[PDB]
């Protein structure tokens, strides 16, 4: 019944929802060296 | 295209460019991207209904009504044909334009 | 019409309206601001 | 002829002793090292 | 729609309806176009007033009716800019200015 | 007709002025 | 400003400022506006 | 408390959080970076 | 074995693709560079047990290849 | 058949140009929540007036 604000909207499932729990999801946006 | 737009806009914001052409190109790209986002936002608004709930709207209307009646606000009327100040308001608007 | 004015740090949206509608809007603006000030709608703390 | 075609970097660099030459890679055991490293990463 | 219902309180139904319908226009840049149905168009000549009384609503939401009445004072005898009628009302609430 | 009833209700709502004016009211027929 | 003229980040003062921001933000419905901490700066005057 | 009991809306931001850090969406027009970029450079 | 690559959440269905790949030095890990802006690592199942993990069935002597 | 340019004259009838778009695939529907929202605004507006 709750409304979804535009900024709160999600179009895609989480990488966990799409790859299972036996895969580690790495998001390396920033450098480490 | 979007990555180049981001990079060029950041460069322009810092101040590292003096091209008129690069500034105009990036202004065009930013306008296109913003308009895409705005069209998506309006479409989402139509899809997802009024973000402000019925209860919130009722509460806001009630508070505004109470506030206006507390200060005895006399609602603005439609300007009659015999309004003394029409010419003056008209000339003021014309000068501002 | 809609276009953006470049300040090199933010973009200002500029709207182009039809001339006759501009005249009507300007007159309504002047009338509404004069009537609101005459009837004390805005309580001192709104700015500018 | 051209400025960029002039001689430059005339000494080719080869991997030294502790830099991972072919001899060491053949001597090293990469498999169990890889599994140990993966387990160490998993522990975090 | 909430804006239209609110604007109907201040002025005549005709003026409120005109001001509400003026904000629902078709914005077009080059070949891109869309219908503005959720936001507020700031390019209108009366958009200043429209925003000023919509933001007096938010002032009422933030302050509350009693604190707003204390700050503004009676409608017939409004307070000064940043002054109160007396120290008793000034110190009666955490919000001073 | 239901449509003409809806026209009837919306025409009366069009005549209904600002709430602060505190003018009269007309209860509307259902259907 | 040169520090010693800025805000001293005492735990009590910082918590008071954040509490004030939290209260004022909760005062407003999220469907029509919101307050961002990146745009807000509550400056506290106290014994510290 | 008697200083906030006049008001009409309470706990409007009760359950909001900061940002979906682990979320990496492969769509440059819907990512957090683009949203922040547009919210910063357009005013 | 037949495997279908699955795209990361933001991509389209048509965005599934593979451009580069390489086994590591040992050969137990396979690195795949996709048309999806993502790099995937593939590892053989450790439990093995050919009884419980059969390959694709092999049907001999159907017919000679056209060639 | 493009809506922007063509190097030669190559007149195209209006029906074919109309057929080249995705307007039909984009639905035009309004949420149900507007019906309850507007009616609530109309209800309170009448209540305060009375």
């Amino acid at each position: 019944n709750a409304v979804v604000l535009h900024e709160d909207k999600q179009y895609y499932p989480s990488a966990e929802e799409v790859y299972g729990s036996n895969v580690d999801i790495m998001v390396q946006e920033q450098d480490t060296q | 295209w979007t990555s180049v737009a981001h990079f060029n806009r950041e460069r322009i914001r810092r101040g590292a460019t003096v091209d008129k052409t690069v500034a105009k190109k990036n202004l065009g790209r930013l306008t296109r991207l913003w308009l895409k986002a705005e069209q998506e936002r309006q479409h989402n608004y139509l899809k997802d209904g009024p973000y402000v709930t019925a209860d919130e709207a009722v509460a806001i209307y009630t508070t505004f009504v109470h506030w206006l009646e507390s200060r005895r606000f006399q609602p603005i009327p439609f300007p009659p044909l015999s309004y003394k100040h029409d010419t003056k308001l008209l000339v003021l608007a014309l000068e501002r334009l | 019409g809609i276009e953006f004015m470049d300040m090199y740090s933010h973009l200002i949206p500029v709207y182009s309206v039809d001339p006759m509608e501009k005249i009507c809007d300007a007159y309504l603006d002047q009338y509404l601001w004069f009537e609101a000030d005459r009837r004390h709608l805005f309580p001192s703390w709104v700015k500018p | 002829t051209s400025s960029r075609a002039l001689p430059a970097h005339l000494k080719l660099k080869y991997r030294q002793e502790s830099q991972g030459t072919e001899e060491e890679v053949r001597k090293q055991d990469l498999r169990e090292a890889l599994l140990r490293a993966e387990a160490a990463h998993f522990a975090t | 729609t909430l804006l239209n219902r609110l604007m109907s309180l201040l002025m005549d139904t005709n003026l409120a309806s005109y001001a509400s319908a003026k904000n629902n226009v078709v914005l077009s840049y080059k070949d891109m176009s869309h219908t503005n149905s959720y936001g507020l168009v700031r390019g209108l000549q009366f958009s200043s007033f429209i925003w000023q009384f919509y933001g007096l609503v938010l002032d009422l939401l933030i302050l509350g009716l009693q604190r707003a009445t204390e700050i503004a004072g009676p409608a017939d005898a409004p307070n000064d800019f940043l002054h109160f009628k007396d120290q008793a009302t000034e110190t009666s609430h955490p919000i001073r200015l | 007709d239901s449509v003409t009833i809806e026209v009837r209700n919306q025409l009366m709502r069009n005549r209904e002025q600002s709430s602060l004016l505190g003018q009269e009211s007309i209860p509307l027929q259902p259907g | 400003w040169p520090r010693d003229a800025r805000m001293r980040l005492m735990k009590h003062d910082v918590n008071l400022g954040r509490a004030v921001f939290w209260e004022i933000r909760n005062r407003l419905p999220r469907s029509l506006t919101t307050l961002e901490w990146e745009d807000t700066f509550p400056s506290v005057y106290s014994k510290d | 408390r008697r200083w906030d009991e006049d008001v009409v809306f309470r706990n409007t931001h009760k359950g909001v959080d900061d940002t979906p850090r682990p979320g990496f969406v492969n769509d440059m027009l819907r990512s957090e970076f683009h949203k922040k970029f547009l919210a910063r450079f357009v005013d | 074995q037949e495997l279908q690559s699955v795209v990361q959440p933001g991509s389209l269905d048509s965005e599934a693709g593979i451009f580069a790949s390489s086994f590591d030095k040992t050969g137990l890990r396979l690195i795949t560079c996709e048309a999806d802006k993502s790099v995937k690592i593939y590892k053989q199942v450790d439990n093995a047990t050919p009884e419980t993990h059969p390959n694709l069935p092999w049907t001999p002597s159907n017919l000679r290849r056209r060639y | 058949i493009s809506n922007w340019k063509n190097p030669k004259g190559y007149t195209i009838p209006l029906d074919k140009r109309l057929a080249a778009d995705g307007r039909g695939l984009n639905d035009v529907e309004i949420n149900d929540g507007f019906a309850k929202f507007s009616e609530a605004l109309y209800t309170v507006e009448r209540q305060a007036r009375e």
